[PDB]
DNA sequence: TTAGCTCGAATCGAGCTAT
DNA sequence: ATAGCTCGATTCGAGCTAA
């Protein structure tokens, strides 16, 4: 039939067709871009909602894989013994004077890794807070792994605008974020008709590419970087 | 009008065996029967990362956290013994006929036009080219793929078989013949005939393809690589696994026959980087350039539509690059 | 606009064996090609609370509890015999060449280019800065690694091995040759060129690294250790596993060519520690830290592209840390 | 660093569509 | 909400002057 695709993830089927039992029956093969998953032979009967409900587990096992090998790491915030943790924060960066450590009791407050070699630095309060405000990760922080290190890049010079492929990750009815064209263009203050050109693929006519300022300012505001 | 089929699968033809692998020592290369096979043992590696960073933010801290915990692995590795210097790599490879015939097609038109223009290309010149470039890759011993690159001196002896028997007996020096030029001499013409003759149909061609490599004492052997299914947990990755037939280390047959099928040299862009192997968009994922680009008229399918539907004839050579695809097989037509 | 490539794997050079060990006594190194082999055998061991308490195990209840309830795990362990004192270690080491050359690389441009950077520096000067300090870490017992550090009298004996036969013969004594500084010695210098031709690719070498040490009677010897699996039980829990190949202890391949790799003494950092290896980000694993970190812009991949694709080339001393590095291998490129 | 200016090319909004 | 289009107006980059 045709190829239904839900955000990164395209199920496209078999040109060709089989006869499995009696009933008429296809191939579909889903896609995570050029990366092949999953072969499933279904009948012609299904409707595109049902072939997406019957691959919808094996996108959420994906998504669980990119969300826990791609989480954030962790601090924590310890007395003068190291044994209660009072606060814990998850920073997209580790703060610049970190180094192997052990609480001890000269100071009250220590910020510590929850990685078992744990490195740290004695901090207060006022302290810590501006660590945790300059270094905080948001809420998607995950789909950062799953895109680029030049399209997530700062500096204006070694940035590359992402693909469309590279642009349904973070918005699109099947993203990751959830998010719809419509909502992400009010997101950033523009058209949806704009964002579709931003979104269209293999439609050579009339497609756009996005901006700096524009493609850091939606990660900004759907949760994925920036948000500190 | 002559249209295409919907399916074009072909059988593949010099059909290798899997390479599998014994070591041994040099000037006792007539009696290797007996030498022991190179098995492939679990060793633990522990590095550092090395790879680039994303390079967003320059955090000193989490490069550092990384070598707190260094990343462990157990690898399968192969190794020669300690008293042993020569590497042994033995297959088979047999020769079959009947190369323009589909093994399953959908249309007698279709096929009829298929057997024509592949008996009027041997007629006018036969299985010669590609049986003498498939005579270079068994010569040098270009299926000892990384077994190659610092051998003092490897030997490749080849036998052709009749009854259980040696027919005549081919001994080469690998060294001397090189990768990228393909030469002419005597044994490599003599062995010509017997793959033409193979290709052709008018007789029957096995032969044992025996390679000595002098890899050096102790020395790192490479298989063929399998699947990591990453089931265990993080320590005990098992991050990389060769392929053994019988406890012993082995080379995937289709990664023979790519080096034997490494014979297209009339690629579109420069050919003085080397041959590359004969296959459909002229694609190696090594370099990640794929040669023959169908944009350009000189891929393996609008040929094949030039030469059959609408029978406009390329160029000589690349008609050796056309029935070089239908030599090896392959699923083709529009699915 | 010359973007670097997405895949740049690199093959590695200096390519040893795994070094095996066997043992025996002073004086007899000259005819150790009967040694015994150095034996894995297993030792049962006991030990008290030695760890420091999360502030609640330190109540002396609890600490005295522990102790009543000993932790008996089973060690690897390997000693010389009571007779011998001296230990060798042998294992081949081969010089490749082409180290410009990657294996797998994207961008044909920037292949080109970086072959062409890899010519300029060669052109400039050779492999003789490299290859002098690659045999510094072969002149003295570094890849013996802790057994150098209380042995009384170490020596090291290379053998050139071109045909299977010693070329030329090499004798040093690794004590006065200290892993602190690269100084020249004539001797030295003979070997350098020797490998500077592998590194060069004029053609085929291969050496043998035979390391004698005065260890002592019956002292702990230390091989490479493995990684466990943790499934049977406590008091087998086997806490300590060694490597071996075939009842003989034995060191890792790459233990060995990580300390011929230690050449690196041009980091930013104070020298009060020494030579490091060459690997990307200059990671040092005892002390848990990285000189040559990305910020103050002297990591591998910053040079790399300075050189490269901007064409401003580092300091000569950094020149000779790129090339090292990409002598080393890896996999290079946005994995 | 301020303060502009062409010139072709890409983008932007708001109309419509199709599924 | 997806997917894509046209059309005139606005923006955009890389040259340039001008100070």
């Amino acid at each position: 039939m045709n190829a239904i695709h839900i955000g990164p993830f395209s199920i496209t089927p078999a040109a060709r067709g089989l006869h499995y039992g009696g009933l008429p029956h296809h191939q579909w093969t889903l896609y995570y871009g050029p990366r092949e998953m999953a072969i499933k032979t279904l009948p012609d009967s299904y409707t595109s909602s049902e072939v997406r409900d019957e691959f919808s587990d094996i996108i959420a096992e994906f998504v669980i894989d990119a969300r826990h090998r791609y989480a954030p790491d962790v601090l924590e915030l310890v007395n003068s013994d190291g044994d209660a943790v009072l606060a814990r924060v998850a920073v997209s960066r580790l703060p610049e004077a970190l180094s192997g450590c052990i609480p001890d009791d000269r100071f009250p407050y220590w910020l510590l890794t929850a990685s078992r070699p744990r490195l740290g630095l004695p901090v207060t309060l006022n302290e810590y807070t501006a660590l945790a405000v300059e270094l905080s990760a948001p809420p998607l922080a995950w789909i950062t792994g799953l895109l680029p290190g030049e399209v997530l890049t700062h500096d204006a010079e070694e940035w590359r605008p992402p693909t469309s492929w590279e642009l349904r990750h973070v918005v699109g009815e099947g993203s990751f974020t959830g998010v719809s064209g419509a909502a992400a263009a009010a997101l950033l203050g523009m058209s949806a008709t704009n964002f579709r050109k931003y979104t269209a693929g293999d439609s050579a006519a009339n497609r756009q590419k996005i901006s700096f300022a524009a493609w850091h300012y939606l990660l900004d505001r759907l949760g994925v970087k920036r948000a500190s | 009008i002559l249209s295409t089929a919907s399916v074009l699968a072909f059988e593949r033809k010099l059909d290798p065996s899997d390479a599998l692998m014994s070591a041994g020592a040099w000037a006792q290369r007539d009696a290797s029967q007996e030498w022991p096979a190179v098995t492939v043992r679990e060793k633990s590696v522990r590095g550092t990362i090395s790879n680039r960073l994303k390079t967003k933010d320059r955090d000193p801290a989490k490069l550092d956290a990384s070598i707190q915990s260094p990343n462990l692995q157990t690898v399968d590795v192969a190794n020669l013994p300690s008293d042993a210097d020569t590497l042994k790599v033995r297959f088979t490879l047999r020769v079959l006929g009947g190369a323009g015939t589909p093994s399953a097609c959908n249309d007698a038109a279709y096929r009829d036009k298929l057997l024509q223009t592949v008996a009027t290309y041997v007629n006018d010149q036969g299985f010669a080219e590609l049986a003498r470039r498939y005579a270079h890759n068994l010569a040098n011993a270009r299926f000892l793929w990384r077994n190659r690159v610092g051998a003092e001196a490897v030997e490749v002896r080849i036998n052709h078989i009749r009854q259980g028997e040696v027919a005549r007996a081919w001994r080469f020096d690998a060294l001397a013949i090189g990768l990228r030029d393909f030469k002419a001499d005597a044994e490599l013409d003599a062995l010509a005939e017997l793959i033409a003759s193979g290709l052709s149909g008018s007789g029957h061609v096995l032969l044992e393809v025996v390679a000595f490599a002098r890899i050096g004492d102790g020395q790192e052997v490479f298989p063929s690589q399998e699947l990591i299914l990453d089931k265990g947990d993080k320590k005990g990755q098992k991050s990389k696994t060769l392929y053994s037939v019988r406890d012993a280390a082995a080379i995937h047959s289709q990664k023979i026959g790519n080096a034997l099928r490494t014979i297209d040299t009339w690629y579109p862009d420069e050919d003085g980087l080397g041959p590359i192997a004969v296959e459909p968009y002229g694609s190696v994922t090594s370099q990640g350039k794929a040669y023959r680009q169908p944009k350009q008229k000189l891929d393996f399918y609008t040929l094949l539509d030039n030469w059959v539907l609408r029978d406009e004839a390329p160029a000589v050579e690349q008609q050796h690059y056309v029935i070089a695809n239908l030599i090896r097989g392959g699923v083709f037509g529009e699915a």
